[PDB]
C-alpha cells in the first residue's frame, strides 16, 4: 500500500515540469514475475528498491536510471487494498485470499496537450544483488499499462459490505466494543456475504458520462409518472479511530473508492492490476492535474491501417501516413527516420535490437578466433605450471579433446539466452569497451578494471561431459612469456578457489579492457585473440546500448 | 562559604568625598555586573566606563547585549573600604536567599521570576554618579517577566520602524511610559537576526495543518467569549482569513511512521518559547517573601530564592 504513497510525494515535484509527465499505481502479480526469471522467495527476505527508466519509440535515446520505491506482499495485494485489517482484529472483515506481489507506480511520458505514444516502452530493473545474475529488467508499453477506462462502479458495493461487517462486528463484540464504536454502529445501521476481491476484476462495469442517462431517466420515469397524473463516512472514519487508536492514512483511502483495472502482461502473458486510488494524484485518480492522458496518437494509429485492413503503417499509403504526421508533429522519428535503431510500430522490435547484437559479439568471436587459430599454430603457453610424470598422460587426452571444445563454446554461447548473455563475463566485456570509447551496470567491474590492461575478466567451462557455463560470477584476475597471476579484492563458488587453466575440467575464457580475448585450457597452454578488429557495431547503435546496459559513473 | 557563598569583593578607592560615600550606603539591594568571577575587583571594571566600547558607549536595547556576557550580583553590605557581592549563578548565601530592592515602579508578587532590565522608564534613569571618582552606575530594573518581555518587545519593534504610539504601556491598571530614544542600527541587527532565525527554524511541514484551523476559529469566536477574548480586536489571524484560504497536501513523504503536529509542537517550542530567553536574559531570580506579604511595593526589599 504505502509505496504509492511514497511514490506520489516524489511525483509532487511535478517533474520537470518542462517535460509533462503522468503516474500510474501498478501492481504486478507473483506469477507474473515468476514467468519473468524472478525467484520469489529471495524478495521476501519494508520496501524495496528499483530502477527504472523510459525508453523512446523509434530512435533516440533511454531516460537514465531512476530509483523508484517497491514493497513485495507475499498475500493478496488487492484484498490488502479492499479489507484493511485492523492489527488488533483481524476478523473484523473476512475476504477471500488471493496471490500478489510488489507495489511500484510508473512514471508516463506526457506531452503539452499530453498524449502518450502506444508502443513506447517503461522499463523496471529487480536487483537481488550487486551482480547482474541478480538483476533482470521488464518492458512494458504504454499501450500495456494505460487502460482505456477505469472503473469506480464496481467499488460501491464494496463499502456497503464494511457498513455492514462494522456493524455486524460490533454486535459480536457487545459489551467489550468500545462506546464510540457502538455510537457509530447506530448511525452506520441506519445509513444501511465475504469481500472477494476477484468480483470487482470480473466486474463488466466502469464510469460512464452518465448525462444521457439522466435525461434517459426523466424521459423515463415521466411516462408512467404522467400515467399517475457528519455523513456516513465520517463515523467509519471514526469506526476505525474507535478500534484503531490511530488515523493510519493507509487505511482512509481504503474506505474511499478504490479503482481496480485487471491487465494483461504482453510478455508472460501473465496479470497485473493497475489501480488508481480515489483521493490519488495520480493517473485515474478523482483529483489529477491538466493534461491528462489522451489516446489521439494510439487511436488513429489503429484505424489508420484498420480502415485499411493493413497490418503496418509502413504498408500504409504515405498519403494517409502523412496525414497523422500533419496532426502529430512527433511521429516522424518512427515513420520518417531513414535507419531507426528500432523497428517503428512494432512491439518485439526491442527484442530484435537485443538479438541482433547477440549476432554481432558472436561474429566478432568465430572471425577473430578463426585468426588466432587459421594456420596451425604453437600456442606455447602463457602461464607458469608444473607437471607430474603421470600428469603427462592427462594432457595427452587434452591434445584428442581440444578442438571439440572450441566448437562447443561458440555452440553455447550462441545458444545462450540473448539476455541472460549480457551477464557473461564477453559481454560484460564489451559493455566495458564501448563504455571505453561510465559504469556498466550492477557494478561486476572491479574498480580496477580500469587501470591497466592487465585486469582481465574471466568465465569457467566443463571440460567432460556437457559444455555448460560453471560460473555465474564472471572472475576477475590480473596477469604480468610466462608470468604468475593473482586475484582481486572481493555466496561461495568452489571454481574462484583455483586460477585460470590451473586444474582440469576448467575451460579458462578472457577478456581485457583493452577487449584482447585470452582463451586459457587447462595446463595453463594459452594464446591471445584480439577481437575488437572484428567488432562492428554502430556509434548510434553502441550509445543507445550502454545508456541501457550501464550507468553514468559516480 | 565557596559553594555557599561567594564573596566578590569589589574594593573601594582612596579618595572619595564623604557626600559620595554616603551616598553608596542606599546602594544596599542592587545589581553589578561582573565580568568575571575574581575575589578582588575595582569600581572601574564595575562601572559605566566598564562598559563602554572604543568611543561608543550603546544604547539601552544594547545595554542588554553585554549583560549576558556578564555576571549579575547583588550587593550584601556597603562596608567603608569594600562593597561585598555575592554572584546569583555559583551560590546565594549561607542560607541561600540575598535581598533585592524594587527600584521599579512596579509593585512585585510572590513566586513570579524577575528579570532585571536597563533604565529604560521616564523619570527613572537614576544613576549614581560618583563625583569625586567620576564614575556612573547604571542600576538596572528588577522587574515582573509579564512585563519584561513586553518592555524588551516595544524595543525591538521601535527599531524596525526605524528601518522603513509604541512607548506606553499598562499593567494593573497603572498606565505607564518608557523613555522614547533613538537606536543604533549595529544593535538592531543582532536582534533582527535573533528573530528571523528562531522564526524560520520555529516552522514545520506539520504547521500547514494548524493553518487549515483559522476559519474554524473564527467560527468558534462567534461562540466562546473564550475564544473571542483570546484572538484579539487587533489579531493578525482574524484578517489573515478574510484573504487567506488555507489548505493542506494529501500525502506526506514516510508519513506512516513520522507525527505531523507532534514534529510541529517540539520545534515550535524550542525557538518561539524559547524566543524570549534570547531577547532579554533569563530571570534567574523570583521571590518567596517568608512572612511578609503577598505584594512587594516599590523602594521596598525583597527576599530572593534562586529560580530554576
Amino acid at each position: 500500500m504505502n509505496a504509492h504513497f511514497a511514490n506520489e510525494v516524489q511525483y509532487d515535484l511535478t517533474r520537470d515540469p518542462s517535460s509533462p509527465a503522468s503516474l500510474i499505481h501498478v501492481i504486478i502479480s507473483s506469477e507474473c514475475l515468476a514467468a519473468a526469471g524472478v525467484p520469489l522467495s529471495a524478495l521476501v527476505r519494508a520496501n524495496f528498491r528499483v530502477e527504472t527508466q523510459t525508453r523512446a519509440h523509434a530512435t533516440g535515446d533511454c531516460t537514465p536510471w531512476r530509483s523508484a520505491f517497491a514493497a513485495y506482499v507475499p498475500a493478496d495485494a488487492v484484498g490488502a487494498i479492499l479489507a484493511p485489517v485492523i492489527p488488533a482484529h483481524p476478523d473484523l472483515l473476512p475476504r477471500v485470499p488471493s496471490a500478489g506481489g510488489l507495489f511500484v507506480s510508473l512514471p508516463v511520458a506526457c506531452d503539452a496537450q499530453g498524449v502518450y505514444d502506444p508502443y513506447t516502452v517503461a522499463a523496471l530493473r529487480l536487483a537481488w544483488g550487486p551482480w547482474a545474475t541478480c538483476a533482470r529488467v521488464l518492458l512494458f508499453s504504454y499501450d500495456e499499462l494505460v487502460p482505456p477506462n477505469t472503473r469506480y462502479a464496481a467499488d460501491g458495493a464494496r463499502l456497503m459490505r464494511l457498513c455492514r461487517h462494522f456493524c455486524r462486528y460490533v454486535a459480536r463484540l457487545g459489551a467489550a466494543a468500545p462506546a464510540a464504536a457502538t455510537e457509530a454502529a447506530a448511525h452506520l445501521s441506519l445509513g444501511m456475504p465475504p469481500i472477494s476481491p476477484e468480483e470487482q476484476l470480473t466486474a463488466p462495469g466502469g464510469d460512464t458520462a452518465t448525462a444521457e442517462d439522466v435525461s434517459i431517466t426523466q424521459e423515463n420515469e415521466e411516462i408512467l409518472a404522467l400515467v399517475q397524473r457528519r455523513s456516513l463516512v465520517e463515523w467509519l472514519d471514526r469506526g476505525w479511530e474507535a478500534l484503531a487508536g490511530g488515523d493510519r492514512p493507509d487505511w482512509l483511502w481504503s474506505r474511499r473508492s478504490i479503482s481496480v483495472v485487471l491487465r494483461h502482461h504482453y510478455g508472460t502473458k501473465q496479470r497485473f492490476v493497475v489501480v488508481s486510488y480515489e483521493n490519488s494524484v495520480a493517473w485515474g485518480g478523482r483529483r489529477a492535474r491538466p493534461p491528462r492522458l489522451s489516446s489521439e496518437l494510439a487511436t488513429a494509429l489503429t484505424e489508420a491501417c484498420a480502415a485499411e485492413r493493413v497490418v503496418r503503417p509502413h504498408q500504409l499509403s504515405p498519403a494517409a501516413q502523412t496525414a497523422l504526421l500533419r496532426r502529430f508533429p512527433a511521429l516522424e522519428g518512427p515513420l520518417r527516420h531513414p535507419r531507426p535503431v528500432l523497428q517503428p510500430f512494432d512491439i518485439a522490435a526491442e527484442v530484435a535490437f537485443v538479438a541482433r547484437i547477440q549476432i554481432a559479439c558472436l561474429r566478432a568471436l568465430g572471425h577473430s578466433i578463426r585468426a588466432a587459430l587459421q594456420g596451425g599454430p604453437r600456442i606455447f603457453q602463457r602461464l607458469r605450471y608444473d607437471f607430474g610424470p603421470h600428469q603427462s598422460e592427462w594432457l595427452g587426452e587434452v591434445t584428442r579433446r581440444f578442438p571439440v571444445l572450441l566448437e562447443n563454446l561458440m555452440r553455447a554461447l550462441e545458444g545462450t539466452a540473448p539476455d541472460a548473455f549480457f551477464h557473461t563475463a564477453y559481454a560484460l566485456a564489451v559493455l566495458a569497451h564501448l563504455g571505453g570509447q561510465l559504469v556498466p551496470l550492477s557494478d561486476d567491474i572491479p574498480a580496477r578494471f580500469a587501470d591497466s590492461d592487465a585486469h582481465y575478466a574471466f568465465d569457467y567451462y566443463s571440460t567432460s561431459g556437457d559444455t555448460l557455463r560453471l560460473t555465474n560470477r564472471p572472475i576477475a584476475v590480473v596477469i604480468d612469456e610466462q608470468s604468475k597471476c593473482r586475484f582481486m579484492e572481493g555466496p561461495h563458488r568452489v571454481c574462484e578457489q583455483y586460477l585460470p587453466g590451473e586444474s582440469y575440467a576448467y575451460l579458462c575464457l578472457g577478456f581485457n579492457r583493452r577487449l584482447c580475448g585470452l582463451v586459457v585450457f587447462p595446463g595453463g597452454f594459452a594464446f591471445t585473440i584480439n577481437t575488437a578488429a572484428y567488432l562492428s557495431l554502430a556509434d548510434p547503435v553502441a550509445r543507445a546500448v550502454g545508456l541501457r546496459f550501464c550507468r553514468g559513473a559516480a | 562559604m565557596i559553594t555557599d557563598c561567594f564573596e566578590a569583593d569589589i574594593a573601594i578607592p582612596s579618595g572619595i568625598s564623604r557626600p559620595d560615600a554616603a551616598a553608596l550606603q542606599r546602594c544596599e539591594g542592587r545589581v553589578v555586573f561582573l565580568p568575571t568571577i575574581r575575589r578582588q575587583l575595582a569600581l572601574a571594571d564595575v562601572a559605566h566606563e566598564s562598559f563602554v566600547s572604543g568611543g561608543v558607549s550603546p544604547d539601552t536595547l544594547g545595554l542588554l547585549l553585554a549583560y549576558r556576557r556578564r555576571f549579575p550580583a547583588v550587593i550584601t553590605r556597603v562596608l567603608p573600604t569594600r562593597i561585598v557581592a555575592c554572584p546569583v549563578d555559583l551560590g546565594l548565601t549561607h542560607a541561600g536567599t540575598v535581598n533585592l530592592r524594587n527600584t521599579s515602579p512596579v509593585d512585585l508578587c510572590n513566586g513570579d521570576p524577575v528579570s532585571l532590565v536597563p533604565p529604560v522608564f521616564e523619570g527613572q534613569a537614576t544613576d549614581v554618579r560618583l563625583e569625586s571618582l567620576d564614575l556612573t552606575l547604571r542600576f538596572p530594573v528588577p522587574l515582573p517577566t509579564p512585563l519584561a518581555r513586553e518592555i524588551v518587545a516595544r524595543l525591538v519593534a521601535r527599531g524596525i520602524r526605524d528601518l522603513n504610539d509604541l512607548n506606553v504601556l499598562y499593567y494593573n491598571g497603572a498606565r505607564l511610559s518608557l523613555v522614547a530614544d533613538v537606536q543604533q542600527l549595529a544593535s538592531v541587527n543582532t536582534e533582527l537576526r535573533s528573530l528571523v532565525l528562531n522564526m524560520v527554524y520555529s516552522i514545520t511541514e506539520g504547521t500547514t495543518l494548524i493553518l487549515t484551523l483559522i476559519p474554524r476559529l473564527l467560527a468558534l469566536s462567534a461562540q466562546d467569549g473564550y475564544v473571542n477574548a483570546l484572538l484579539q480586536m487587533q489579531s493578525v489571524t482574524r484578517e489573515a482569513a478574510q484573504l487567506i484560504h488555507p489548505e493542506a497536501p494529501m500525502l506526506m513523504q514516510d508519513g506512516e511512521r513520522r507525527l505531523p503536529l507532534y514534529e510541529a509542537l517540539v520545534a515550535w517550542l524550542a525557538h518561539a518559547g524559547q524566543l524570549g530567553d534570547i531577547l532579554a536574559l533569563a530571570p534567574a531570580v523570583r521571590v518567596c517573601t517568608f512572612d511578609g506579604a503577598a505584594v512587594v511595593q516599590s523602594g521596598d526589599m525583597a527576599p530572593v530564592i534562586r529560580y530554576p
